[PDB]
């Protein structure tokens, strides 16, 4: 098997509050984010 | 090899009315009926049963071994309750918006059962064809068979007559079958949303989304399905009735035109 992808995803209001975040800050900034990392299972069929 | 196929109209009735339910995906069922010489060998195909589809996709149209167990009992049922020879015939699928005739799938899949018995013959539906340039609606049938080319695999069709007999009125058994399509479209959302259930730890305002999801497919079903055949059966029972007195009017006129006379 070993057949993995890695899709990342976010919610509008948190690319918001970073946004924010930053364009408060008039140099580089940086943090972390927190979060959960789930696999899901696709039994895809091929033709038959 | 089957030289010809006659249908009775009571079953071409059901297998119409289950090709015009739906255009978003083809839908299939099989053919109970019997082998038959006459004047030539005939398929007589009696009634059908239909079929729910689970892979779905285009041009993926099989039928399960279980699906023919299930289907063999059934023929063993009938044949015993009319005391007719009835075995599994044949099969059908619906082609909308898409040409009759078979694809090369379609045709591996009838040598497929053919291997089963070479008397076994397929059928298609090609259903609402839309054209605004003529304007016109369109709907076509046919049956068919498959011979082993003349090279390696790559199976080839071939035609067989098909004829609709004339069955004037409506046999109980097409109307159990009729009844059966409500009974499977409702059993499929039902599995659809059990096996949904099966993550039990999920969000509850998701659920509540599945369950409206869940509601508003079984209104349209009732909306387009139910209600439409509902109503279908009670005109029918009008025209029975109104029939049932014009043929009784006109057995009296002859029961006295035959009395005066001689
Ligand atoms: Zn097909």
């Amino acid at each position: 098997m070993e057949g993995e992808s890695t899709l990342g995803v976010l919610s509008g209001f948190v690319l918001g509050a970073l946004t924010f975040h930053h364009l408060n800050t008039d140099s580089d900034t940086e943090g972390f984010l927190l979060g959960e990392m789930k696999g899901e299972a696709k039994n895809s069929i091929t033709d038959s | 090899a089957v030289q010809a196929v006659h249908l009775e109209s009571d079953a071409f009735l059901v297998c119409l009315n289950h090709a015009l339910s739906t255009e978003k995906e083809e839908v299939m069922g099989l053919c109970i009926g019997e082998l038959n010489d006459d004047i030539i060998r005939i398929v007589h195909i009696h009634s059908v049963i239909i079929l729910r589809r689970s892979d779905k996709r285009k041009d993926r149209v099989e039928i399960s071994p279980e699906q023919l167990s299930a289907a063999s009992t059934e023929a063993e049922r009938l044949a015993e309750l009319t005391g007719r020879p009835m075995r599994v015939v044949g099969w059908y699928h619906s082609h909308p918006h898409i040409t009759v005739w078979p694809s090369h799938v379609d045709v591996r899949t009838q040598a497929m059962y053919q291997m089963m018995d070479q008397g076994f013959v397929g059928l298609i539906f090609s259903c609402f064809i839309e054209d605004k340039n003529t304007k016109t609606g369109r709907v076509l049938y046919t049956c068919f068979q498959s011979i082993q080319a003349q090279k390696s695999s790559e199976y080839e069709r071939i035609e067989i007559p098909i004829h609709i007999v004339p069955h004037i009125t409506i046999g109980k058994v097409c109307l159990e079958s009729a009844v059966e399509l409500p009974k499977i479209l409702c059993q499929e959302e039902q599995d659809a949303y059990r096996r949904i259930h099966s993550l039990t730890h999920l969000d509850s305002v998701t659920k509540i989304h599945n369950g409206s999801v869940f509601t508003k497919n079984l209104c349209s079903q009732m909306s387009a399905v139910s209600g439409p055949l509902l109503q279908w059966l009670e005109d029918r029972l009008e025209q029975n009735q109104q029939h049932l007195q014009e043929l009784q009017q006109e057995k009296e006129e002859l029961m006295e035109e035959l009395s005066s006379l001689e």
